[PDB]
């Protein structure tokens, strides 16, 4: 569904800021690891 | 006659004894005449927002109440001049007060009524003779470069009674005078018009001719027209001035009108620093561009409704231009800024907040203001074309184009050239970013490019389809590698890089390709896209044989080739004519059909 | 900020009542 | 559009300029033809009517009044008028006039029109000169614009005419040409003499005090590149002509070659 | 001169919170100055704060506690407020207000300027130019300020941009590669943080160059309103007429707004956004904008405003409008300060946008723009290396990645960690600089020309 | 055609009366004259800014987004204002135009449009920027009278099962891309490929039309079919047997 | 106050200042490391995260951590709060001594060797907040504290 649920506040905008970042910092930290394991499937195959 | 003051809360001024007051009209509110805006009234007094500090204003202070709802002064000097947005000439002021302040309540003429102009009278006219609000009465010999035209304001007719004969007069010296219906006028060189109200035209027209910025990715894949309309973003890295100078001094546009409408301090200290030292070629002669621009500059300290009325006097002086027939191009440096000016405005006046804070009207009065853009056949006698381009800026906060400023600048506007930090980083100028970055005017512009530049559009077509396509054969190679991809659109890659690099990319400080005509735009994008038709048919032919052609042949084959389509940059305008320039081009054209030929 | 304009008018509307 | 009463100010004020550009093309009444077609809004202003009544006039519809063709009217007779007075003293036949008349008003947007460019280049050429004080390049943009105003007087702008077009691609080059260019500046005036099929075209056009300073402008161009004083008193010897020519010109070339063999 | 002697009303009609209400005065003037006497023997100064008819709103700078009708009396100065400056309050400190608080003589006026001042003609206004050094490298080698550039210090409550700003004061000058001077302005700075500020100037011999002016957490918010227009007008006065560098340093802008909106709603207004007035946007900038080099004036005013931001939301009016006005943002950083780092200046999201103009030859040197740009390159791709390495493992690490790592060490440790009381001079820092780029083999450091590495990369 | 015209820089309170005007017209026209009247109502945000702006000049109560408190009345005195009369042979369809702000239906003046009016054809961003015209993002749009002005002797017996089924179609079909945008191409199976198809060919066979194209609704329904039986029947669940029997095999 | 007051401890308690500077480090590392731990596992982590975090756990649940309904931790005099710290940090020191002294070597040394070889330190370094100050003596648990940095200091230097 399109929204968190979570009701309208100043207190609940400073959540949501912090989970948007939680979750962008897991996307970098997910994408470097996929970019890490991509990199070895890679060289796997070529090898 | 005179009012009194009557309360002083803030700038909120209120005078009693104003019986015939008119709303929003301007008033000069104490000994030292700070300007107001009558911004109610009641009963026989008026409420008076105050644009300077009001500090030291008391109870019983003369409110001298002048005559004209806030106006600007239209006449000679204004070329070559700073203004403040309240038509205060910040260039006399320094000069005469000799100091570094703007004093408060300064009351310094807006156009020079010292200097002596040389007036030409319109040779036809006598007394008797017939004239009509925005006829040529006679022209005054501004510059080398802008020959002033005296027109009658609108609104004004009648039979000639008095044309003074050619000479030396100055703004204040009744020029003409005029008879209708046995009432007389006296009319000089200096007429006045309010910032808020359209000045008429005979008839709008489409907006049909291109705006030449010598820039080619600008010309070529995002055009703006004469009388047309432009948003540029405004970022720290991402070179607007490239926009800005570009057109100051290379388009086509007869005159330039500048906008700071709140720029931070230094940002505006830079601009009225350069601007001066800007040169064009006329006729063969360096001369200085403020020889054709005016300047509305003013800083963020200034008074808020300087800044909300630098938008509005900037066009009112480029309509004043467009009526005499001149192609005006209008630059505001933040319509973002101009817009924050009106939010303070309407939360002083405690006004309904609207979308996000701003005022219920921002869309509005940025519609109109855009509206009053167009290319217009003039009114008055002398038949006329003019125009007023307004390619004001705005500026989005991070690039998030949905506040109300940036969202209805992008609705009202019909041409968006997306100036790009990041192709800055990466060395790239302009830094035009070719995705975001649109032109509304293709589809009116085919007109005149089926006239002048026949193959232009099919040119145009096919290049934005070109980068459109590397748009995804990139995440191509992200999944599986430039080696995976087929040689046609390997070709599509080579071919769009080579745009990138040697179309696109235009290095404004060379004296090469400083400043590109169109048909050497034209003619580069038919060289390159003649090479992409011709390497996709040297691949498509030969996939149904075993000699199959690939991008690994064609450039180990026609090097030579490749390097010449690079090298078409340096073909300049200035010493290889136009002759020579397509002749060359022509011949690379033969040289690469003879290559691919040879090659098939 | 409509309440408190609200209310601003209402105290401006008890002054003329006063005065 | 514009209000109504607006509307019809300009409707007498375009009638009041229809008469004066009549009468400053024509102050004799000779192109009875455009008078004629002209004669319903010429009318107005021959009659001595106030601004007043033919504005009363325009509001009742007695008096032309339909704006757009007012201005198309006053647009095909201003671009007459333009031609006209950038000839300057190159008057002009009445047959000639007549016939761009009719051409201008059979052309279907002379806003658009190669005429209107045609006149707008003259007028760039024809400015420049009115203020630009005497040097090579602006006796050269002179004597140009004098030759192409009288081949304007001769033919007329509406036409493809090869010399006049050739004349304009030349002169407009001249002037955007920089100014420090002195060598160009020859090297372009000196090719069209070259190539003009006239072998005297400036005599006639000219004075001869403005032929006179032309062969004076080249010899002072061509005597300082010179080694020998016998070859430079013989060049100055052509000093004398009071009409340049291209064998004039062939001969100055001779005797510069003359010189830079002998060096 | 005014000759004529003042009125004094015993007319007071009201006491409504901090406004004072006088009635039947003579043509009372707009923000003129009161001195009202309590009936107790008490004086109080206050400021005409709204005018109509015959009557006068006087907000009382302290509070009304102790007035009364028909026993205060209220003498009308006839006059705006106006500050007395010279050069002898250079080397000084005072309160909100002007009074001297160091216990020394009041003020000998070289002249009477009105603390509105005027805005600087933008048509008068000149580039900023050349370098301001602060000794702090965190921002003299990658955020320079030039001389008329306006760079705040965004800083979260609780971090050190106090501490910071001390040492600015204490610290900065010219790059003498000996007309510079320094106004402190603390708006809303608590006792101990003030009482920090005097002894630290008095005691580090700065004191020569420094006007301190402090406006206590307890003092009047009014005084707050007036502490950094005293400031600027001193700043004006000894740049613009006395020709000497000034560095304006205005400490807590967050608590100059808070006393920004309690003036606002003492007068009534409704709030803006946030609470805070509308005008917020013109008031800060009249603060700010009195800076900045002027032509035909060898003197210039630099200003280096202090951010509370409340939440650490940098959407927050203030530093949103800050952001506006001003050249740059300087970011005290909470990771930083916890890992215990000083001076915590987290240089990836600080920037100067006038840096370009205070750096290069003949004002720092001829490297310090590429140094700063390969410095950043580095510690951005040595933050990205260390994001990765708890991802992939350290042994999973190349030599390369491994260089950087140990190049964000360093560089957090020897070039942005200081020391309160350490002053590095430009040349220093550019050298420390150095000395963390060499970590690299030359053909790391792409964005250095090969003609600055030829030259400055040895030894 | 009779055209009312007020410009960008025309009036701004003179907007609360055009729509009044033009639809008083409309009524004489149609209701008087017997026309058929078809009213078009260019950029009712344009309008209703100017109803904001006259209501804050009044202080008004205000709605959301600072809109008076009445908008939903006064756009109801607006639209209410079409429809057929009893012994009367004309009508007023209208047909509003406004700008959503931000693209935004849930803004007050498209969400109070959609309480009051019939139905609303919405066009769509997502579409124009791939170039489909016109870019009528069906699965938003909505027509009240569509359920009666369709059926057995008005255009055809199918119409009601097709139009629903393509839009269950089009649902699913817009649900499967944003699946694979999570799952990618490979974890889909057969019947989500079929729905991806079927979105494909939908939008560029059914929205997808010329700007001069007259597409019948016989040939809309037809075209409709075509991409129905992209489908084997038991996943048209919408359409009973004795439709799809008929209409599903040709 | 940390300003003003390390005056005082520069006087008092002189080791304290390095202590709380090192204390505060540990929690923001482990902070930093907690991020990374739950976004993708603790395989990845190096000898020196875990110690890191196995230390900073130490500190969150047995220094940080006081219930002030029991005689004991009532109140904490400062005495033994730094007494704890010094013996934590000094814990920490050590340890991530042998792991870098011994990193890149074959004889190499880790937290997983570490924990189960002197897994009594750990238990006394978790069981240093229940003297009771009340009836034990300020020299007692002075020196009782001692002789658990001596009792680590022996376990370290045998596991060296």
């Amino acid at each position: 569904k399109d929204r968190i649920e979570i009701f309208p506040s100043r207190m609940a905008q400073t959540i949501m800021k912090a989970r948007l970042k939680g979750a962008q910092t897991g996307r970098n930290l997910l994408k470097k690891k996929s970019d890490a394991l991509t990199l070895r499937f890679r060289q796997i195959l070529k090898k | 006659t005179f009012g009194y003051v009557h309360g002083v809360s803030g700038p909120v001024v209120t005078a009693c004894d104003m019986a015939g007051a008119a709303m929003y009209e301007l008033v000069r509110v104490g000994h030292s005449e700070l300007v107001g805006e009558i911004i109610r009234l009641e009963g026989d007094m008026a409420t008076i927002q105050v644009y300077e500090e009001t500090s030291g204003v008391s109870v019983g202070d003369p409110v001298l109440r002048t005559g004209k709802p806030l106006s600007v002064e239209l006449g000679p000097g204004i070329m070559g001049a700073i203004f403040d947005g309240i038509q205060r000439p910040l260039s006399d002021i320094s000069s005469q007060t000799q100091s570094i302040y703007i004093p408060r309540g300064v009351n310094v003429s807006a156009l020079s009524r010292d200097i002596k102009w040389e007036f030409i009278p319109s040779k036809n006219l006598r007394v008797g003779s017939h004239i009509t609000g925005g006829d040529i009465y006679g022209i005054v010999n501004e510059n080398s470069l802008i020959k002033h035209k005296i027109m009658l304001p609108p609104r004004s007719r009648g039979s000639v009674t008095y044309i003074a004969p050619p000479g030396n007069y100055d703004a204040s010296d009744v020029v003409l005078e005029l008879e209708f219906e046995g009432v007389k006028e006296k009319l000089s060189m200096v007429q006045v018009w309010p910032v808020r109200q359209v000045r008429p035209v005979t008839e709008k027209l489409p907006a049909n001719h291109p705006l030449l910025t010598g820039q080619r990715v600008l010309d070529a894949l995002f055009p703006c027209v004469q009388g047309g309309t432009t948003a540029i973003p405004g970022a720290f890295g991402c070179g607007k001035t490239v926009i800005s100078q570009s057109l100051s001094k290379y388009s086509n546009s007869d005159v330039i009108i500048y906008v700071g409408c709140g720029e931070r301090g230094n940002e505006m200290s830079e601009v009225l620093r350069d601007f001066p030292e800007l040169t064009m070629e006329v006729d063969g002669k360096v001369e200085s561009i403020m020889k054709r621009t005016a300047l509305v500059a003013n800083t963020s300290n200034m008074p808020v409704a300087a800044r909300e009325a630098s938008i509005y006097t900037g066009i009112t002086l480029s309509e004043y231009f467009r009526d005499m027939g001149y192609h005006v191009s209008m630059m505001a440096d933040s319509t973002s800024r101009w817009a924050e000016a009106l939010r303070e405005i309407s939360g002083r006046l405690a006004e309904m907040p609207a979308d996000s804070g701003y005022p219920a009207y921002l869309g509005a009065r940025l519609a109109s203001f855009y509206e009053r853009a167009g290319r217009v056949k003039c009114l008055g006698n002398p038949e006329r074309e003019g125009s007023v381009s307004i390619v004001g800026a705005v500026s989005p906060p991070g690039g998030d184009f949905s506040d109300p400023v940036t969202s209805a600048t992008l609705g009202i506007v019909q041409v968006f050239w997306g100036l790009d930090k990041k192709l800055a980083q990466r060395k790239h100028f302009p830094s035009v970013n070719w995705l975001i970055s649109y032109s509304k005017y293709m589809r009116a512009l085919d007109e005149y490019y089926d006239k002048h530049f026949t193959e232009f559009v099919p040119l145009r077509t096919k290049a934005k389809e070109i980068l459109q396509e590397e748009e995804d054969l990139a995440e191509i190679v992200q999944l599986v590698g430039k080696a995976s991809l087929a040689e046609t659109d390997k070709i599509t890659l080579e071919v769009a890089k080579l745009i990138k690099d040697d179309f696109l990319q235009q290095n404004g400080y060379t004296p090469y390709d400083r400043f590109c005509p169109f048909y050497k735009t034209v003619g580069m994008l038919s060289n390159m896209i003649s090479f992409y038709d011709m390497a996709r048919r040297a691949v498509e032919t030969t996939a149904q044989s075993d000699n199959k052609i690939t991008w690994s042949i064609i450039r180990e084959h026609m090097g030579e080739i490749l390097y010449k389509l690079s090298s078409m940059k340096f073909k300049d305008p200035v010493k290889d004519g136009e002759a020579k320039i397509k002749a060359d081009y022509a011949q690379l054209l033969e040289d690469m059909q003879n290559a691919f030929r040879s090659l098939e | 900020f409509y309440r408190l304009k609200k209310i601003q008018e209402k105290k401006k509307i008890i002054k003329e009542k006063s005065e | 559009g514009l209000t109504s009463e607006q509307y019809h100010s300009q409707v007498v004020g375009k009638i009041g300029y229809i008469a004066r550009c009549m009468q400053t093309i024509d102050p004799e009444n000779n192109l009875k033809k455009i008078r004629e077609d002209y004669q319903d809004v010429l009318i107005w202003a021959e009659k001595n009517y106030r601004f007043e009544e033919i504005l009363e006039a325009s509001k009742s519809g007695k008096c032309p009044n339909d704006l757009d063709a007012l201005s198309r009217r006053s647009l095909i007779l201003q671009e007459l008028l333009r031609l006209v007075s950038s000839i300057s003293p190159f008057k002009m036949k009445l047959d000639l006039i007549e016939s761009q008349y009719e051409k201008m008003k059979q052309h279907v947007n002379l806003w658009k029109s190669d005429y209107h460019v045609k006149l707008n280049q003259l007028n760039q050429l024809t400015d420049y000169l009115k203020n630009a004080a005497p040097t090579p390049k602006n006796n050269f943009l002179r004597a140009m614009t004098s030759v192409l105003q009288m081949q304007i007087a001769q033919y007329g702008i509406t036409e493809d005419n090869e010399g006049i077009n050739q004349l304009f691609k030349l002169g407009l080059h001249l002037l955007a040409m920089a100014n420090e260019k002195i060598d160009e500046q020859y090297h372009l005036f000196k090719g069209y003499v070259k190539d003009q099929p006239e072998e005297s075209p400036f005599e006639g056009i000219l004075p001869a005090e403005d032929q006179k300073i032309l062969v004076k402008t080249m010899i002072d161009y061509a005597m300082p590149k010179l080694s020998s004083k016998v070859l430079q008193d013989k060049l100055s010897a052509l000093s004398s002509s009071d009409v340049l020519t291209k064998t004039l010109l062939d001969s100055i070339d001779r005797i510069v070659k003359e010189n830079e063999k002998l060096n | 001169y005014l000759s004529q002697p003042r009125l004094t009303y015993k007319t007071v009609s009201g006491v409504n919170g901090p406004l004072v209400i006088l009635d039947h005065v003579k043509f009372p003037r707009y923000a003129e100055i009161v001195h009202l006497t309590l009936p107790d023997g008490t004086k109080r100064s206050g400021q005409v704060l709204e005018v109509s008819g015959s009557k006068a709103v006087v907000q009382v700078f302290e509070g009304t506690s102790g007035i009364d009708a028909k026993k205060t009396s209220c003498e009308f100065t006839g006059d705006i407020l106006r500050t007395p400056v010279s050069e002898d309050m250079l080397g000084r400190v005072f309160n909100g207000s002007g009074k001297p608080i160091d216990r020394g003589p009041v003020v000998l006026a070289e002249d009477f300027l009105d603390i509105m001042g005027q805005p600087i003609n933008p048509q008068c206004r000149i580039y900023p130019e050349e370098m301001i050094q602060t000794g702090i490298s965190a921002i003299d080698g990658m955020n320079s300020i030039a001389r008329g550039q306006k760079i705040p210090i965004f800083s979260a409550a609780g971090l050190p941009h106090n501490e910071i700003a001390a040492q600015i004061c204490r610290q900065a000058g010219l790059v003498k590669k000996e007309n510079f001077a320094i106004v402190f302005a603390a708006m809303g700075v608590n006792m101990e943080t003030a009482r920090f500020f005097k002894s630290d100037f008095e005691e580090n011999g700065s004191m020569d160059n420094v006007c301190l002016f402090l406006n206590l957490a307890n003092d009047p918010t009014i005084e707050r309103i007036i502490t950094p227009r005293l400031a600027l007008t001193t700043a004006e006065f000894l740049a613009y007429q006395c020709e000497k560098h000034v560095l304006v340093i205005l400490t807590d802008m967050s608590s100059y707004a808070e006393a920004l909106r309690e003036v606002s709603a003492a007068r009534e207004e409704v709030p803006g956004r946030r609470g805070f007035p509308g005008y917020m946007y013109t008031d800060l900038a009249t603060i700010y904008e009195r800076a900045g080099r002027v032509e035909g004036r060898n003197g210039s005013i630099t200003q280096i405003p202090i951010l509370t931001m409340p939440n650490d939301d940098i959407t927050h009016p203030i530093p949103d409008l800050t952001g506006y006005i001003t050249e740059g943002q300087i970011y005290v950083d909470r990771q930083l300060h916890n890992r215990q780092i000083y001076p915590p200046i987290n240089v990836l999201p600080s920037l100067s946008r006038l840096m370009k103009s205070a750096i290069g030859e003949g004002m720092t040197r001829k490297d310090h723009a590429d140094v700063s740009n390969q410095l950043y390159a580095c510690y951005a791709i040595g933050k990205d290396v260390q994001a990765m390495k708890a991802v992939v493992g350290e042994e999973a690490l190349t030599s390369d990645d491994l260089l950087y790592l140990e190049f964000l060490q360093k560089f957090e440790k020897n070039f942005i960690t200081q020391g309160p009381y350490e002053n590095r001079t430009v040349y220093e820092t550019l050298d420390i600089g150095w000395q963390l780029l060499r970590i690299f083999p030359k053909e790391m450091l792409k964005r250095i020309p090969q003609s600055t590495l030829s030259e400055f990369y040895p030894r």
